[PDB]
RNA sequence: GGAAGUCGGCAAAAUGGGAAUCGAUUCCCACUGUCCCUAUCUACUAUCUAGCGAAACCACAGCCUGGGGAACGGGCCAGGCAAAAUCAGCGGGGUGGCUUGUGGCAGCCAAGCGCGACGUUGCUGGCUCUUCCUAUCAUACCGAAGCAGAAUUCGGUAAGCGUUGGACCCACUAAUAGGGAGCUGGGUUCCUACUGAUGAAGUGUCGUCGCAAUGGUAAUUCAACUUAGUACGAGAGGAACCGUUGAUUCAGAUCAUUGGUAUUUGCGGCUGCCUGACAAGGCAAUGCCGCGGAGCUAUCAUCUGCCGGAUAACGGCUGAACGCCUCUAAGCCAGAAUCCGUGCCAGAAAGCGACGAUU
RNA sequence: AUGUGGAACGGGGUAUUGUAAGCAGCUGCUGAGAUUAAGCCUUUGUUCCCAAGAUUUG
């Protein structure tokens, strides 16, 4: 139970949603519905397709760094045991995580509006 | 040196994991297997009825050594998490961005040395060896590339292919500081590893496992005391 | 049909019957024949033939599995057809004398995979001829059916070495609907010795490699899945395969590297790898598409083929 | 006994995407390059219905092209990949660009010893031998 | 040569029954004389035709399923000899082979007549005269069935022997401990009574030693009986088990066996024997101990002493004739193995299993024997998904300390 | 295999029906029932 | 002459005719077998098909392929709104049958259930039960002499309940009204539970719980007149017998589809409905921009396994199963982990407004 | 996926082409809805309406089963049945109580009336389609057999349910059992029926909720985990019942997810055309291409498919007939995928009940 | 047939496409613009319309 992020538009790709691809080299490819699917299989650069959060993120038009709470998010490859008082907490800094990034999400598009 | 199947199959090493400071049990079958396993093993390491994305071939899937563990990108979250919790603290978990998923098939590692596959990339080399803590060394097999699945290790002994040469025996077992045997288990199946899980005091085969076959890694293994 | 009504009218047991004494007619090559072995005799109709069309008193041989109904003057052999033992009985009615013609009727089940029945019998000739090349005597003939397939021009190239001329033709009687050909194998070139390329099949039937694929068609056109069906890069285990780029560079062959291998890669050990990745005209695009080769657009091909024009232009 | 020989679980209902006719790539190291498929396993009695196979299913194969001793066999084969998008239980949806299978004796031990390509884990799981010669598994 | 797959022989009768039932009752059966007279002559041309079919069908699956005596390994095939006379074996089977191809001549005839039926009547006859011969030629083969069954019966009986694999033949005087040490030596329930020859045929066991499996085959006592017995040894790699009653406690002389032993020495020879004396517990022996060969073992038959030792001597005889530091668990040097009698024994998944319902049933408990803090909590349900993001990306065991630091900054920027 | 229509099925199916497997429904009901 | 090549019947002889329903609302051929054993309880429930989704629940199979694994189900969302019990119906079995003896009404009636009988409620007087509502005023013994009759003579005991259409999402005002038989108790038991429970509310929340097996009943969608192609899958001297495959109606039969599990009853109330003790993130089982074609969920709710009969917006009775069948399938709990609540309409790729505004831009507007 | 369809690349797609043999044939490669396996979209027709408006054909007509010597038919005989008026479809309807499983000649008896029975001995056409029968290939249950186990042979009840894909051949399959009552190839020179759709009418009228006479009926097979490497077996090998999990075929639904479809002609791109120009839009028999919601749909997607009696083969209890015995004669028990119900579909439009109002 | 009434538009949400014209200086306005129910959801928005005509009913 993983929402994993889209090769094409990067967004949320929930369970059910899209298609999954396995290329000869082993790599897996999640696209989160049919337009990525076949934006993919016609080969359209996502650096080069507007409408991709990858062509944002790449041209200028999204936030170069969000340091947000000292940590923000990573693909943790060494399990943590379970404990409550952490899995509490953790559950607050999800929601000051959201709080924090909305406001630098208004901060900064104030900013680029001049 | 014990006989075990795994439902009615002659594959134990495929649906098990071994090693000197845990066991791995394939989940939503017959138990008997993790019985068999909790008969000798229980009072010893702990023994984890997990599975690996959704799959029995945890064997073959993972491979790792008394210290460390390691997992396929395939590997869920939950799953993974699920490991955490049942193993102890002072052993670490690690998933691995690897091409070749089969960690069990590329990877052969025991508690000080590893022999791995020879196209394994630089960046899973080096977390095996930061993982692991073992001395890791690119080479075949008696010319075949899955060393995890075509040879056993332990820390006392080791068995290969039939088909390897003398030459290429003594080779790697220099290369290795073991004794290493050729053989065979299972009754003729040139599968070592998927047909043996062996730690450094016991030893696990299939059923179909021939006396003389039985005898031959009990000699190696040094299990008799 | 019409050449089944003719053989139960006349008395031969098979329309092939009539395909071999109209083969004979065109090409007369059986009355002179002395020495005639027929294998895979089965229905007989070829035995009834040779008998009838040739002088009484010759060595006429007939070897197949199935009870053969004694033919005249055609010594049955009800064996395998080419066990020792019938080998051995081969030798010893052939005596002094020595093969003149090998007829060979071989006619496997049919009803699996037409590439499968074809090739079944590809051996069967090809064993046969090779039971035939031992005991042929020069400038002997050898005669048989085959259907056309992949390997119907090798079996005649190893033919074209080990005789003189091939003669292969259909006669009328012989179904046309069915791919089967006549190939008649005379004058033998009655070798040294027989050469174990022919003899052994490996070396026989060994695939020929074919010119370089067109991958460039697919380099220009990354879309249009053609169901590529060959094989695995002959025996490549890994299918990540990355060229590096000092050598892509420098190589003469820019179409093919980017269509096999799925990366080019910059390795930082590698001093003029990085000094490509320093270069200024390498760009962070470019950097990113040659990372991932396989997902590329046309343009993106187009625009890495003139970027290392200009990095042969820099370099000399 | 061939059907679900050595099988060691059920396998899920999967779509079908290799019927009779078929020619798909060998995915072992025998030598073997491309497969012909004659039959399918575990067929019924369907009218018209064309005999089909999926991931994980064994199979009759004639190796069209091939090293010549691996041929005159009509030997079992495994698909191992399928180009057309089944629905795996969980929910997502999967298919491997490429259709793919390995020669193996009826008991279920292939000929090969290593795998060229990814696996699909339901062929992996009702063939444990593919499963442990398998490099890369997905 | 496992003689049991033979299919069970029907007398003539049943045989003829059999046939003529499965003809009438697969094949049509209304005709009128009304009919197109080719549906007429194509009616009893199948039953014919199905007659003759099911037939042949039944002799060739008797002619395939008896061994070729010249085919089979000469140990069986002598053995075939000396119980069954291969000559009239062999004239048997050839009896139905011709049966079947005189049974194909009749169907063939009557069908080729059958072309020029006029009438419903004159096919009709053909019909009743083809199964007549069909069925008269079958009758005069009662005696070659009846002598095949009785074949087949007694070999579904015959012990599987396998020349091949190790062997050591134990033959001797009847009832002379030879029964006593196959019983002990292999888990064969060889019968002893004191009723002479016993061991009507021969029996054989197999026997693991030295990490290797041998066929242990046990002889008639020395009639049909002792030449089965000389043929058993007459093609077979192994060595002599001859068993001399030391005390004559078997009934038999020491000095009678001594001179039996060395009549049969010709056909004993290229093997090792033994000289066992048995019942030990209940001059000529120097002769057959001037051999060498034979090995001079005390069989205590009435104590059972010494027939491990005398067998453990004749299989060794067979045998020559033919840094890494392993830490182990302070608990692994003290475990009791777990074997299911004993108290002491813990329990296993296995045992909870057949207490709570049982395989399918049981659910076992996967979280069960988490390590951790507590035993309560080892049925929650951890968040996995929230707001976007899941919560294992952020499961740290410092993470209060990262969220602090952060207040202090976001205090910082809203001043 | 044996069908729907056959009495072994039915007669273990009966019995299923008569021990604790069918308790689960009764409780079941029995709590509705009470609320 | 015989068939050379035979194959099994292309249609099902025991659904023919395949005619129009003529119903709308599904009716209960069969009511569960009643006892004295257990006192009283009900039977069926109404609701109404707002859409489906797909969730991932964690299947907890023993012996399954996919025993503890994470699994994904096409699920059914039924809006059921408590309905309103109007009258009691005694029945008396007789050697011809199950008779209506009498039926007693509860004094208040709703404009709901009043316009089920007209056509045309606006020109209507609205005199119906007018006369009713006096006598109830006036006496009362009357009433209580045929609910004596009911507990002296009858044998099987229906209440008359009628569904709240007015809280659901509908266009419709005309409210469903049905008998569910109350079994279990005796005759009086079920007498006295009907009279407290006039013009009262009974919800799903009494009715069903969450776990059990349920059989859901209603008329399927329509396809129009169909040919022999879609509508039986089709490829001697005589007349055209019943068996041949012909041409006609497709749809719109009246269908039960057996066993169906719910998965969850949620409550309308409540705004932690579609969320999981694995997901948290406050949402409602409604998906993002409302179901297509029906609406906002916001009362009660029943989530059920597959496919149900008809399309959306449509009435569906929900019954329990007549006979016990205790297959671990259907003894098994459910643990949900999540679900979908993405738009429908169109390839949704959000869960809720609140979570797409953090991953979109300041979007201008 | 790629001719697996068909007698066969008929027709489309590759743009039609490469090599061989005598334009034809074959082979390898290539292409594709011929096919698995059908789905979707558009126009016209069909549908209804306003107007106009025929013809063929016509003894009379119109239900089935058995019989009516035949020719059985629609009229006749005996039955099932039978309720106005209609609409749209589709085309159905325009010769023995025979026969079956056991051949022909001669002799020996000899129950008996010169025959003489059984015996006994002597010799050489294919492609799809509804239903029925059992004379059963498989599935269910039984009896016998050197049937240790597994596998198997024969026989009994049994037609509920299945009995394939390709060129007699070779595979799959549990099995590929036998028969009765729209089409094409090589070979000779109106009405009625069936299926859906309305519909006047007693019961005062109109409704709401129901009952159930009767008719139809549905589920089928396989293997996987223990129970097992146990029973059995010298060994080789090696099951079953309970419980549980999947799959084949079939049937009924549904569109969350996935694929497909494009007249959302919804958006965007390209070519050409149209006003002096920067622009602006618009047009092109659906100009071409990409994406494309909704709808439809796919064993190309998901879900669902159940229990009570009576028996047959057969195994028994008591128990006579017949002082014993006996499963049978009177009675009783267990017992097959069988029969009958339950469940499921329809609801008598001439079967019915309760309730509401009543100008 | 005066109502938590309906209808026509409008807003919002949700979707489809892909960042419009113009202003300009590829970039910014601009994940913009266009379409959005014709069988999508919602509406303290405005406007508008209905307490009517005919027929059969003990």
């Amino acid at each position: 139970m993983r929402v994993h992020t889209c090769y094409f538009c990067s967004g949320p790709v929930y369970p059910g949603h899209g298609i999954m691809f396995v290329r000869n080299d082993s790599k897996v490819f999640r696209f989160c519905r049919s337009k990525c699917h076949k934006n993919f299989k016609m080969k359209r650069n996502p650096r080069k397709v507007a409408w991709t959060k990858a062509y944002r993120k790449a041209h200028g038009k999204e936030m170069v760094y969000d340091t947000a709470l000292a940590v923000t998010a990573a693909r943790r490859n060494v399990p943590v045991r379970y404990d409550r008082n952490v899995i509490a907490t953790t559950l607050n800094a999800m929601k000051r995580v959201s709080q924090v990034h909305a406001k630098r999400e208004r901060l900064f598009y104030k900013k680029r509006l001049a | 040196a014990l006989r075990a199947q795994f439902e009615n199959s002659n594959e134990i090493g495929v649906f098990s994991n071994l090693t000197n400071s845990y066991a791995l049990v394939a989940l939503g079958g017959s138990e008997n297997f993790y019985s068999v396993f909790e008969a000798e093993l229980g009072d010893v390491v702990p023994v984890v009825h997990t599975t690996i994305g959704g799959t029995r071939i945890i064997g073959r899937l993972t491979c790792g050594n008394r210290k460390g563990l390691l997992v396929p990108s395939s590997t869920t979250d939950n799953e993974l998490q699920h490991l955490r919790n049942s193993l102890p603290d002072p052993v670490k978990i690690q998933r691995v961005d690897e091409r070749l998923s089969a960690l069990g098939n590329i990877v052969a590692c025991n508690d000080y040395v590893a022999l791995v596959h020879p196209d394994i990339e630089r960046e899973t080399e080096e977390i095996i060896a930061d993982v692991l803590d073992v001395e890791v060394f690119r080479q075949t097999v008696a010319g075949n590339v899955l060393t995890g699945s075509y040879c056993a290790l332990s820390n006392q002994g080791a068995l290969v292919h039939p088909r390897t040469s003398i030459q290429e025996q003594d080779e790697l077992s220099s290369l290795l500081q073991v004794p290493l045997v050729a053989g065979t288990i299972n009754r003729g199946s040139d599968v070592i590893g998927a047909g043996l899980v062996v730690n450094d005091w016991c030893a696990f085969a299939g059923l179909d496992t021939t006396a003389t076959e039985l005898a031959v890694c009990e000699s190696i293994f040094k299990l008799q005391d | 049909d019409k050449w089944y009504k003719l053989a139960k009218e006349q008395g031969y047991r098979s329309r092939a019957a009539f395909k071999l004494v109209q083969l004979n007619q065109k090409y007369s090559f059986l009355e002179k024949a002395k020495v005639i072995i027929d294998l895979c005799a089965a229905p007989g109709g070829w035995l009834q033939v040779a008998s009838k069309t040739c002088k009484p008193g010759s060595l006429i041989v007939g070897v197949d599995l199935a009870p053969i109904k004694p033919i005249p003057n055609c010594h049955t052999f009800v064996e395998d057809i080419t066990s020792d033992k019938c080998r051995s009985q081969l030798r010893g009615y052939l005596k002094t004398w020595k093969a003149d013609v090998v007829l060979h009727d071989g006619a496997p089940n049919v009803g699996s995979a037409w590439l499968q029945d074809a090739y079944g019998q590809a051996q069967l000739v090809l064993m046969s001829m090779k039971l035939a090349c031992e005991f042929l005597v020069a400038g002997g003939t050898f005669v048989t059916k085959v259907f056309r397939s992949r390997d119907y021009n090798n079996l005649l190239w190893v033919f074209k070495q080990l005789f003189n001329k091939v003669e292969a033709t259909k006669p009328p009687s012989s179904r046309n609907v069915s791919a089967e050909i006549f190939v008649v194998c005379r004058g033998y070139k009655a070798p040294k010795k027989l050469d174990p390329r022919f003899t052994d099949p490996r070396t026989v039937f060994e695939e020929v490699q074919e010119p370089v694929t067109n991958v460039d068609a697919k380099v220009f056109h990354p879309e249009k899945r053609k169901r590529s069906r060959e094989g695995y890069a002959d025996d490549d285990y890994t299918l990540h395969k990355t060229v590096l780029a000092s050598e892509f560079v420098t190589a003469n062959d820019p179409i093919q590297i980017l269509g096999t291998s799925a990366e080019i890669v910059f390795p930082k050990d590698d001093e003029e790898c990085q000094r490509l990745y320093n270069l200024d005209v390498t760009t962070e695009e470019i950097l990113l598409c040659c990372s991932d080769l396989q997902v590329l657009g046309k343009k993106e091909f187009r625009d890495i083929l003139r970027w290392r024009l200009k990095i042969r232009d820099e370099m000399g | 006994s061939r059907g679900r020989g050595a099988a060691s679980g059920t396998k899920y209902r999967m779509t079908l995407g290799l019927p009779v006719q078929a020619i798909m790539n060998c995915a072992d190291n025998s030598g073997a390059k491309n497969l012909y498929i004659v039959s399918v396993f575990g067929t019924g009695a369907r009218l018209n219905r064309l005999p089909a196979a999926s991931c994980g299913d064994m199979v009759l194969a004639t190796v069209k092209k091939g090293k010549p001793d691996l041929r005159k066999k009509i030997m079992p084969a495994i698909v191992v990949r399928q180009r057309k998008a089944w629905r795996r239980k969980d929910g997502v949806y999967l298919y491997f660009e490429d259709n793919a299978g390995v020669i193996v004796n009826p008991k279920g031990e292939m000929k090969g010893s290593a795998i060229t390509g990814p696996v699909a884990k339901e062929c992996a799981d009702l063939w444990p031998r593919i499963a442990s010669n398998a490099g890369t598994v997905v | 040569a496992v003689f049991k797959n033979i299919t069970p022989i029907p007398d003539v009768n049943t045989f003829l029954d059999v046939v003529l039932s499965r003809t009438q009752r697969k094949t049509p059966t209304v005709i009128r004389s009304g009919f197109k007279i080719s549906r007429i002559r194509g009616f009893y041309g199948r039953k014919v035709k199905f007659t003759q079919d099911t037939i042949t069908e039944k002799l060739d699956s008797i002619l395939q399923e008896f061994p070729k005596l010249n085919d089979i390994h000469p140990f069986h095939a002598d053995l075939l000899n000396i119980l069954y006379d291969r000559d009239h074996l062999k004239i048997a089977l050839s009896q139905l082979s011709t049966a079947k191809h005189l049974v194909e001549n009749v169907a063939r005839d009557y069908i080729r007549l059958l072309k020029y039926g006029d009438s419903l009547y004159r096919c009709k006859q053909l019909k009743r005269a083809a199964l007549g011969r069909m069925a008269t030629i079958i009758k005069r083969q009662k005696s070659s069935l009846e002598f095949l069954e009785q074949v087949r019966q007694h070999l579904s009986r015959l012990p599987a022997i396998d020349p091949n694999t190790r062997t050591l033949l134990v033959c001797g005087y009847p009832n002379v401990g030879k029964s006593s040490f196959m019983n002990k030596v292999t888990r064969a329930q060889v019968d002893v009574q004191p009723y002479a020859f016993t061991t009507k045929s021969l029996f054989v066991g197999h026997f693991d030693y030295k990490y290797l499996r041998w066929q242990v085959i046990d002889t008639p006592g020395i009639n049909t009986i002792e030449m089965q017995s000389i043929t058993a040894m007459a093609h077979l790699r192994s060595a002599v088990l001859y068993f001399m009653d030391l005390s004559e406690m078997c009934g038999y002389s020491v000095a009678a066996q001594v001179k039996l032993y060395h009549s049969i020495k010709p056909l004993f020879a290229n093997k090792v024997t033994i000289l066992v004396l048995n019942k030990i517990d209940a001059e000529l022996l120097q002769t057959i101990i001037d051999d060498g060969n034979v090995k001079v073992v005390q069989t205590s038959c009435v104590q059972d002493i010494g027939v491990m030792d005398v067998r453990t001597t004749a299989c060794e005889a067979l045998l020559a004739a033919r840094a890494r530091p392993a830490c182990i668990p302070d608990s692994v040097k003290t475990r009791r193995a777990y074997d299911a009698n004993d108290p002491n024994r813990r329990i296993l998944a296995r045992d909870i299993e057949a207490a709570n319902g049982g395989a399918g049933v049981y659910n076992v408990e996967l979280r069960d024997k988490y390590i951790l803090q507590d035993p309560s909590w080892k049925y929650d349900r951890m968040p996995e998904l929230l707001d976007g993001k899941n919560v294992a990306d952020f499961v740290d065991p410092e993470i209060e300390a990262k969220l602090l630091a952060l207040d202090e900054e976001e205090e910082r920027l809203e001043r | 295999t044996s069908g729907p229509r056959d009495n072994n099925r039915n007669k273990w199916a009966k019995k299923h029906l008569k021990k604790g497997k069918r308790a689960k429904n009764s409780n079941f009901s029995k709590f509705l029932k009470k609320k | 002459s015989h068939c050379k090549f035979e194959q099994p019947r292309h249609g099902s002889l025991g659904f023919l005719p395949r005619k129009r329903a003529s119903r709308q609302r599904g009716k209960v051929k069969a009511f569960p077998k009643d006892d004295a054993s257990k006192p009283v309880h009900l039977t069926a429930f109404l609701g109404y098909k707002a859409g489906m989704t797909h969730i991932v629940r964690d299947l907890d199979r023993p012996g399954s392929k996919m025993h503890k694994r994470e699994i994904l189900e096409a699920v059914t969302v039924i809006e059921t709104p408590p309905m309103v019990v109007v009258g009691v119906v005694g029945y008396v079995e007789t050697p011809r049958g199950l008779r209506s003896l009498t039926t007693v009404w509860a004094e208040h009636l709703s404009e709901e259930v009043k316009r089920r009988f007209y056509k045309n409620w606006f020109k209507s007087k609205k005199k119906a039960f007018t006369k009713y509502a006096k006598k109830y005023a006036e006496s009362t013994q009357s009433i209580n002499r045929e609910l004596e009759r009911i507990k002296k003579y009858c044998s099987v005991v229906r209440v008359l309940a009628h569904t709240q259409i007015r809280k659901t999402p509908l266009a419709q005002k005309k409210a469903h009204l049905m008998e569910i038989q109350v079994n279990g108790g005796s005759v009086a038991d079920k007498v006295e539970w009907a009279r407290e429970h006039f013009e009262k509310t009974v919800d799903i929340k009494s009715t069903f719980e969450q776990n059990e097996m349920i059989d859901v009943i209603g008329v399927t969608r329509g396809k129009g007149n169909e040919g022999t192609t879609a509508r039986w899958g089709t490829k001697h001297p005589a007349n055209v017998q019943w068996t041949v495959a012909r041409a006609g109606n497709a749809g719109y039969m009246h269908r039960t589809q057996l066993n169906s599990k719910i998965y969850r009853i949620g409550a309308g109330d409540d705004a932690k409905n579609a969320s999981t003790d694995f997901d948290a993130t406050e949402k409602r089982i409604t998906p993002m921009g409302g179901f297509v074609r029906y609406g906002v969920v916001e009362n009660d709710f029943v989530m059920l396994n597959g496919a149900t009969p008809g399309p959306v917006k449509r009435v569906l009775t929900l019954r329990k199963s007549l006979l016990t069948h205790t297959s671990r399938k259907a003894l098994e709990p459910v643990s949900l982990k999540w679900i979908d609540t993405a738009s429908k309409f169109g390839h949704g790729r959000f869960q809720t407004p609140a979570e797409a505004k953090q991953f979109l831009g300041t979007l201008k507007k």
